C-alpha cells in the first residue's frame, strides 16, 4: 500500500490569482502522476499528464512541475468555471490509485 | 516539330527504408576470481538471445520486459535471471542515450553490474539486459530480403503477409514467421503506460538473436517504385525510323524511347498514375493555359536509358531495366539533335539557297549562248579553252580522369577491404598466436 | 480522444441484477484498458475492474468478490458491466473508461447514476 | 577510308572466381549452473580452430572427420572431444540445408547439444563440428591474395605451386602452406565413400582458425585477363598525327589507339591469340566473304582508354592501364569524328562549288570588262562608285545529376559506415557500459 | 578571344589521413580441464581494455608499459596479472612482425602462454598483452569524425583542442577527453629508451575497449580542401549571358563558371592562395615571357561543375559543391564550343562571302534591267516566265555498357552484402542451431 | 567407369606360390581403393585383401594370414596378387576390383580362375 | 557383426512380370546399399548405387527403393539374360558385408 | 644533438654551499632526462643524480644521502645542482647531460671543474 | 648488481692499424649498449649506439657488433686523434651502468 496526500484540503482564491496546489505519495518511482479536474454533478476530466503535457482544448492557463516525491499543479489566472475538485492519481500498468481531491472555490 | 509537356520519372533505386523494432536479450556474464583483498578478472561473454512471444507481446503493450530468459536445451529449460535475483521482476525500457544517427535504443539496464566473489572461488553474474532498437531497415527490388542498420538479414519480404506468397518472397523458416491483425505497439518505448497504437499487421520473426518485428504495408501505396526527377513543360518532340525523341533545353537533353507505348493500365504506375498527371495539369494551369490546348491522352514511354516519359501533347509493358546514373549520354544527344537540326538545316538554308542562285545564273547563260557561247562552252568544259581555311583539326580527346584510382579508391572514411585485412589480422592474433 | 459514451441513467431497486453498457465510441480500439469504477458523494473515484480491451477477466480481489462481471468485447468494444446481490451501498454513479487512449489520457465515460427512489 | 573487321576485348576486371575448401574445427562450448530443478545458464564461447593435417586428408578421401581435436600449446597436448565423448568415433559430413548462396556447407553435427550439471556444480560441455565450406574465392589481377565470401583473406597466390615463386606472390609463412601432386578428394561430401577425383595439384594452407585448400591452376589457362566485350564487322579505320582511329556505327563509337601495334606473341594475349581470330575468321565467313579478302595480319592495338583491338583489315606491348567504365567519351568521339568528317567534307562540297563557281562567274567578268568596266571596278572595290539568322546559342550544359549524393549513398541496402558505427556502438555497450 | 593562364585545383575528395596511436590491453584468458595425463580445453575468451592514462604517459615516455590492469567496477577494484605472475614486472614493446599494410603494432607478448591445471580441476590463466598500433585515420570534411582502418569511430573532430569548439565538432564525452601540451613521445616502440619528440599538442581519449591518441594539427596548415589537379597556358576566355568559359586545349574542355569572382580573401583558399599563385609564376617565367605580360590580377572562379579555376590573364564565396568525377561533360562542352564556334564562323565566313556575292550579283541585275529586263522579271518572280545529298542521318546512340551490373557487382574481390549474409549465417550456426 | 582389366586364367598345383597380375586400365588413378576377393561355385564373393591405391599392406585379421601378399603401385597401379602354400580350398575365381570410381562404382576385373585339373 | 538377409532365396516368374526383391540387414546408418548383377561362370556386375542412381550402360528398367531397414530392389520386365544372381551388400571405408543373394530362373 | 652548454669553471674551499647552472642550449626541450655526474682522475664517470626533464626529485639511494639538490626547470630546462658540507672527496669535474636526445643520444655538458687550490 | 668488463685494460697500435675493443657484461637483455669516446682533459663524447647507428658528425672509420653477452667495437684506421678514452655502458629507463674504459695510445 501506498499514501497519498493532496493539498491543501480546502482553499479559497478570488478571480485572477496564481495559486498552487500540491500531491505527494510514497511512489517508487515518478510513475505518470496526472491531474484531474471536476465539478459537483459532473463527471471528472483531465488537466495535465506526465507533468510536461496537458489534455488537448485546455488553454496554457495550467502548468505543473515536480520533483522528488512532490508535484505541483499551478494556475495563473483562476476563472468563474475553474472552481470544482481536483485530484491527483498514479497509474502504471493496471494498477491505480486515486487521491481525495482538493476543493476551490469562493466566497 | 509538335510540342508536349513531359514529366520524367527516375527509377526508384534508393531502397524503400522502413522502421524495424528489434528486440533482443543480452545474457553479458561476467566471471572473476577474489583472493583476499585483491579481486582477479576471470573474463567475460556476452551473446543476444531472442525473448519469448508473449514478452514481446508484454513489451508491445506496457514497454516493459521481465528480468528472466528461458531457453529449452534438448527438454531442459535454462533460466537466467538478472544480476543473479531469482524474482519475477518486470523492468522499464529506459533510453540510453547515445546518438547512433538512426538507431535508438530502449535497454531496461544502463550500467554493467558484477560484485566479487568468495574468498579463493570464481563467481560469475549474469547481465541480462532488455534491448528495442528502433532500426532503419532498407530493401531493393523485387525486396525479396531487407536488412537493418545493424548486422541482421532475413529472406522476408516486408510485405508479405502469409496469403502474399506468390507475389512476395519469403525464404524463411513457417515457424518462426507470425502475422498478427490489430497488433497494438507502445508509441514510446521509453516511458511505461504510453499510447498504445493500432495496427492493422505487424509480421514478426524469431532471429537466432533475437525478435524482428516490422509494421507490414502494400508494396503499391508505400513502395512505389518510381521517383520524380523533373517535370518539362517547353520540350520538343520528333520522330525518327527507330525512336521518339523528346528534347528538353530546359535540361539541355533528349531522351530517345521505342516506338511503342507503355500501357496506361500497367500495375508499376498505379501511385504515379494520377500523380504524374496531377502535375501535368498544374502546368497546363501554370505556363501554357488559354492560348494552348491538350492534344491528346496521356502516355507512357520508357526510354532506352531507362528512365520514364509521361507525355501529354499541347498544340507495351514496361521493363526492369534501371536508368544510368550518369546522363551526359543524354546531353550528347542535345549535342547531336541541335546540330543535327541546326547544319543539315544550315543546309536547308544553303542549298535551297544554292539551287535558286545557280537557277539564276543559268538562266543568265541561257540567253548569254545565243550572244556569248564562250562563257556556256567553259562551264560545260570546265577549264579555259580557246574562300577560307579549315582549322578544324583531329581535336583526339584523352581521358580526363579527375580522380586517379588511388585516390578514388580513398573517397570514404571506411575502405572495405582494409577492415577485413584487420578482421583476419584479428584472428591470426587470437589463434595463430599460439 | 476518445468519447466512450455510455448509456443513461438507470433506476433499478436492490436484490436484482444490473445491466450497464459503454459504447466503445471515438474510435475502434482494441488497445486502451478499460476500468470500471463507482464515485459516491462526499469522495473521489474508487477502482472496481480493470480489465484489457479485446477481453476481460473482472480482476477485483479486495473489493467485492463476485458482485462484478464484465465481458466486453473487440472491434467497437461495447463493455458490459453486470452486478448481482445489489445492495444499498452500490447507490452511486457508475464510470467506464478506457485507461489511456493518447499521452496518458484517461476518458471517462458519460457516467449512469444507480440511484434508489421513488 | 579503309575498312576491316574488329574485335573488342575489355580488361577483365571481374576477379577470378574459383573454389576453395574451408576445413574448420567449431569448438562450442556451453557453461552453465544448475540448482536444484532450475539450471542457470553460464554462457557459451566459440572459436573456431585448424583441423590438422592428417584430418583433412581423411576427410579428402572418405567424407569423414574425427570427433576429436589436438593442439600443442607449450609442449603440452590439449584434446578436446564432442559432446565430452572420449572415444574415436569418426562422423561424417552431413548437409545443414541453408542457401547461404554459394556458400554449401557439411557439418557432422546439426543440432547444438548440453546437459544440465548436477546440483550447486557448473557444467560445461563441447560442441566440437567438423564443418567443411566450400566457398567461393575471388582474386584480382595481379592475383597476389584471394579472399572467399566470407572473412578470410590469404596473401598466397592462388596459381603459386612452389615452383613459381618469381611469378607467383606468396607472402605467408613456408611452413603453413603445402602442396600435393595426383591429390584425391571426394566429389561429394554430403555423402561417405562419393566418388574420388585426382588432381594435379592442390594447395593448403593452415590458417589461424581453419584450413584452406584450393586446386591449382594455370595463370594462362583459366585466369587470361582480357574479357571478349563486342565485335564490328562494318568498321571504318582512319590515321591521325598521333592515333589511328577506329569507328563503328554498329555500336556509335570510335576507339583511338597509339601509333604503334602490339606484338602478336605477347604473353598477355595468349588464349585470346586463337579465340580473337577464330571470331574474326567466323566473321569473314558470315558476312563479307567471296566479294571481300583479308589485307594484311591480325594486329592488336592498345586504345587510350584502355580497351583491346584486334584488327583484320579486309578489301609492342601492352599496359597495365585499365578499361574506363563509362565510354560515353567514346561516343564523343563519335559525335566529333562524323561531324569533323561532315562538316569538312560538307565544305569539300561547298568550297569546291564555290571555287568553281567564283570562277564561273570570274570569266564573265572577264570579257565584261572590255564592255562594262563598271562592274569589274565595283567589284575590285567593293563598294558602288560613280541570307538567314543563326539560332545557334550557347547552350551552356549543366550538370544533370539523376541522382544526388543522398541518394546515391542509399542506393543498397548495406552502407559500410552504418555498419562500422553499429559495431562501435557495440562496443561501447558492451565495454563502456561498466 | 582574350587569354589568360588558368590553374584548375579539385575538391580534396580524399580523405586527410593522419597517424593514430591505438593503446589497448588484451585480456585473452584461456580456461582448460586437466584429467590424469589428458588436458581438456575449455574454451578462452578475448576482450580489449583501455589502459589506464598514467600507463600511456609511461609509454609515451619508455615504450614500455605495465603486466598489471586495473578496472573500478561498482567502487571494487579488480586487477588482472599477466600470465597470473603477482608482481609489478614492466614490459618493452617488442614489434610482432607481420605486415598489415599500414597497421604496425608493438606488442609485449608475441606468444600466447596457458598452463594445464591440476587433476579433476579446471584451471584459467590469463595472457594481458600491450599492443600499441600506429594506424592510419582518415577525416572527411567537415572533419566531424575520423575512423582508422580497424574498426575504431570517434565523435570528435581530429582538430578540437578545447578552444576550438565552435569550429571543430566534439561529440564524445568531454570526461574521456584529455588535451596535453608539448607532450613528449617515444619515435620508435620497438625498442626501449627510443628519442623522445616533443610535439604542441597532443589528444588522448579513453575508448571502451582501447585509448587513441592524436597529434593535433592546424586545419589550415595541413588538411587545405582543394588539390592541385592540372595547370593550362593556353586558355581561351569567353563570355556568354549567364557564364565566363576558359577553353583549354591541352585537355581538350571548358570549364564554364557564374558571372562572379570568388573573393581573393577567402579562408577556404589560404595554403592555395600563394601556391596557385607561384605557379602560374613560374609558368609566367616559362612559356609566355618577354612577350607577354600579365593582364589584371589574379581571380578566384568556381566552376558549375565545382571545380575551383584561379585564373591570371596575359596579353563571392566558395560553395560546398563538390567536383564531378567524370568530367566528359567538360569535353562535351569543348564539342561545343568548338563547332559553336567554328560553324558559326564558317557561317561568318559563307554568309560574308554570300552576302558580297549576292550584291556583286545584283549590280550585274541592276545594269541589266536597262538591256534585257527578263532576267529581272523572272528574279523578282522566282518561276519562268514567257549539289549534294546529306549523309547526316538520325545516329540514336545507344547506352554503351561497358561492363554489365553483374560485372560491376564482382569488380573488388570483397561484398559486403556477400560478407553481412555471411555473418547473419554464422548467428544462425551459433544460435538458431540450438 | 573403369574397366581394370585383369590377367588370364593360370593353372597351377597347390602348394607353391601364385602370381596375378591385375593392371589399372581405364584410367592412370591414385583414388580408389584396392580390393582383392574370390570367388567359388554355391557361394557369393568373400573379401580378402583391402588395400590403399598407391600402396599397398595387405589387411587381413580373419582370413588366411601370411597367405596374401599385395603390392601394387601408383600411376597406372599395376595391382600383384602372391599367394604361399596353396590349398585345394583356394581353388576359385579371383577378382581384383576398385572400392568406388563415379557414384559408388565398384567395378571389378575379369576375373582369374585358379583351378587345378588335368 | 551384423546381419543381412536376401528375399526370396528362389523364385521363378516369366517373361514380362514386375518382381520386387526384399534386402535386410541391421546396419546402424543407411550406409550405401548398392544391387548387384551376376551370372553363373561370369562376373558379378552392379546394377544400382545410393538407392537413387543407377550404374552406366544399364537402361531405366531397374528401379530401387528403401525404407527403414529394409530395401527394395524392382524390375519391371524380366528378359532372357535378366535371370541370374543378385547380390545386396554394404560397404563403408574399407569394411564390406556381402550378401548370399537370390536366383531367378525360368523353367 | 643538443649542446647542453653549461658554467665556466668554479672554485670554491670545502664546507659551504655549491652552486652549478646547467643551461638547456640546443632546442627547447621537456622530455630528455637530466643526469648529473661528476668525475676524477684514474676513474670513469659516476652516477649522481637522475631526474625528469620538466621538474627534479634528486633521486640518490646509495650515494650522498641529502648532499645533492637539483630543481631545474621547464621549457628552457636551466638545471640547478646545489651541494651542501662540500668535502675533499669532492673535488672532481661535474658533468650534466640528456639521457637520450636523438638514437639513444646522451650528449654532455661543458664540464664545470670543483677543484680547491691557490 | 652487475658486472662489467672492458677489453684491453691497456694496449697500443701504430697509425693505420685495425684494432677490435670488446665489453662482457651480465645484462639481462641487449639494452643500448653504446659506445663512448675521450681524451684527457676532455668531456667524453658518444661514438657508437643501438650497435647499429653512429653518432653524426663522427665518419664510418668506426664499426660495432655484439652476440651473446659480448660486444665489440672495431676501428679500421687509427688516427692521431683516436688516442684516448674509451667507454661502454648499459642505460635503461633512467638506470645506467658505466664501464671502466680501455686506454688507447702510442709510444
Ligand atoms: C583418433 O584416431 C586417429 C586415427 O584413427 C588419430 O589420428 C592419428 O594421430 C597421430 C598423431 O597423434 C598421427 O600420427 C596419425 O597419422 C593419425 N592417424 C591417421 C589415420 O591419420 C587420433 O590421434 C586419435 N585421437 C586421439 C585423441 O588420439
Ligand atoms: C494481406 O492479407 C489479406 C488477407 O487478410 C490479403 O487480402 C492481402 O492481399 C494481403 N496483402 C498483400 C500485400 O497481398
Ligand atoms: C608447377 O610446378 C611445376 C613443376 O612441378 C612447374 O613446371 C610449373 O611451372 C608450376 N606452375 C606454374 C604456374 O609455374
Ligand atoms: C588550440 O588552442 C589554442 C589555445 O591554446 C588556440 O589559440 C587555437 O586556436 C586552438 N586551435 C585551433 C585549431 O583552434
Amino acid at each position: 500500500d501506498i499514501q497519498m496526500t493532496q493539498s491543501p484540503s480546502s482553499l479559497s482564491a478570488s478571480v485572477g490569482d496564481r495559486v498552487t496546489i500540491t500531491c505527494r505519495a510514497s511512489q517508487s518511482i515518478t510513475k505518470y502522476l496526472n491531474w484531474y479536474q471536476q465539478k459537483p454533478g459532473r463527471a471528472p476530466k483531465l488537466l495535465i499528464h506526465t507533468t510536461s503535457t496537458l489534455q488537448s482544448g485546455v488553454p496554457s492557463r495550467f502548468s505543473g512541475s515536480g520533483s522528488g516525491t512532490d508535484f505541483t499543479l499551478t494556475i495563473s489566472s483562476l476563472q468563474l468555471e475553474d472552481f470544482g475538485t481536483y485530484y491527483c492519481q498514479q497509474s502504471f500498468s493496471t494498477l491505480w490509485t486515486f487521491g481525495q481531491g482538493t476543493k476551490l472555490d469562493i466566497k | 516539330l509538335d510540342e508536349g509537356i513531359m514529366v520524367v520519372y527516375k527509377r526508384n533505386i534508393v531502397a524503400h527504408t522502413f522502421k524495424v523494432r528489434v528486440y533482443q536479450k543480452v545474457l553479458t556474464f561476467r566471471r572473476s576470481y577474489a583472493y583476499h583483498r585483491t579481486t582477479y578478472l576471470l573474463g567475460s561473454n556476452t551473446e543476444y538471445v531472442a525473448p519469448p512471444m508473449w514478452e514481446i507481446h508484454h513489451i508491445n503493450s506496457h514497454s516493459q520486459c521481465y528480468s528472466s530468459y528461458s531457453r529449452v536445451i534438448a527438454g531442459t529449460v535454462f533460466v537466467a535471471y538478472h544480476r543473479d535475483s531469482y524474482e519475477n521482476k518486470t523492468m522499464q525500457l529506459m533510453p540510453d542515450d547515445y546518438s547512433n544517427t538512426h538507431s535508438t535504443r530502449y535497454v531496461t539496464v544502463k550500467d554493467q553490474w558484477h560484485s566479487r566473489g568468495s574468498t579463493n572461488l570464481t563467481r560469475e553474474t549474469s547481465n541480462l539486459n532488455c534491448m528495442v532498437t528502433i532500426t532503419t531497415a532498407r530493401s531493393k527490388y523485387p525486396y525479396h530480403f531487407f536488412a537493418t542498420s545493424t548486422g541482421d538479414v532475413v529472406d522476408i519480404s516486408p510485405f508479405y503477409n502469409g496469403t502474399n506468397r506468390n507475389a512476395s518472397y519469403f525464404g524463411e523458416n513457417a515457424d518462426k514467421f507470425f502475422i498478427f491483425p490489430n497488433y497494438t505497439i507502445v508509441s514510446d518505448f521509453g516511458r511505461p503506460n504510453s499510447a498504445l497504437e493500432t495496427h492493422r499487421l505487424v509480421a514478426f520473426l524469431e532471429r537466432a538473436d533475437s525478435v524482428i518485428s516490422w509494421d507490414i504495408q502494400d508494396e503499391k501505396n508505400v513502395t512505389c517504385q518510381l521517383t520524380f526527377w523533373e517535370a518539362s513543360e517547353r520540350t520538343i518532340r520528333s520522330e525518327a525510323e527507330d525512336s521518339y525523341h523528346f528534347s528538353s533545353a530546359k535540361m539541355t537533353a533528349t531522351f530517345l524511347s521505342k516506338k511503342q507505348e507503355v500501357n496506361m493500365s500497367d500495375s508499376a504506375l498505379d501511385c504515379v498514375r494520377d500523380e504524374a498527371i496531377n502535375k501535368l495539369q498544374q502546368i497546363f494551369n501554370t505556363s501554357y493555359n488559354q492560348t494552348y490546348e491538350k492534344y491528346g491522352n496521356v502516355s507512357v514511354f520508357e526510354t532506352t536509358g531507362g528512365l520514364v516519359v509521361f507525355w501529354q501533347g499541347i498544340k507495351t509493358h514496361l521493363s526492369n531495366m534501371e536508368s544510368v546514373h550518369n546522363l551526359v549520354y543524354a546531353q550528347l544527344q542535345f549535342t547531336y539533335d541541335t546540330l543535327r537540326g541546326y547544319i543539315n538545316r544550315a543546309l536547308a538554308q544553303i542549298a535551297e539557297a544554292w539551287c535558286v542562285d545557280q537557277r539564276r545564273t543559268l538562266e543568265v547563260f541561257k540567253e548569254l549562248s545565243k550572244i556569248n557561247p564562250s562563257a556556256i562552252l567553259s562551264a560545260i568544259y570546265n577549264k579555259p579553252i580557246a574562300l577560307d581555311i579549315d582549322p578544324l583539326e583531329n581535336t583526339d580527346f584523352r581521358v580526363l580522369e579527375l580522380y586517379s584510382q588511388k585516390e578514388l579508391r580513398s573517397i570514404n572514411v571506411f575502405d572495405l577491404e582494409e577492415i577485413m585485412r584487420e578482421f583476419n589480422s584479428y584472428k591470426q592474433r587470437v589463434k595463430y598466436v599460439e | 480522444q476518445v468519447q466512450l459514451v455510455q448509456s443513461g441513467a438507470e433506476v433499478k431497486k436492490p436484490g436484482e441484477s444490473l445491466k450497464i453498457s459503454c459504447k466503445g465510441s471515438g474510435y475502434t480500439f482494441t488497445n486502451y484498458w478499460i476500468g470500471w469504477v463507482r464515485q459516491m458523494p462526499g469522495a473521489g473515484l474508487e477502482w472496481m475492474a480493470i480489465i484489457f480491451p479485446r477481453d476481460s477477466y473482472s480482476a477485483y480481489s479486495p473489493s467485492f468478490q463476485g458482485r462484478v462481471t464484465i465481458s466486453v468485447d473487440k472491434s467497437i468494444s461495447t463493455a458490459y458491466l453486470h452486478w448481482s446481490s445489489l445492495e444499498a451501498s452500490d447507490t452511486a454513479v457508475y464510470y467506464c473508461a478506457i485507461y489511456n487512449d493518447l499521452r496518458s489520457g484517461n476518458s471517462w465515460g458519460q457516467g449512469t447514476p444507480l440511484i434508489v427512489s421513488s
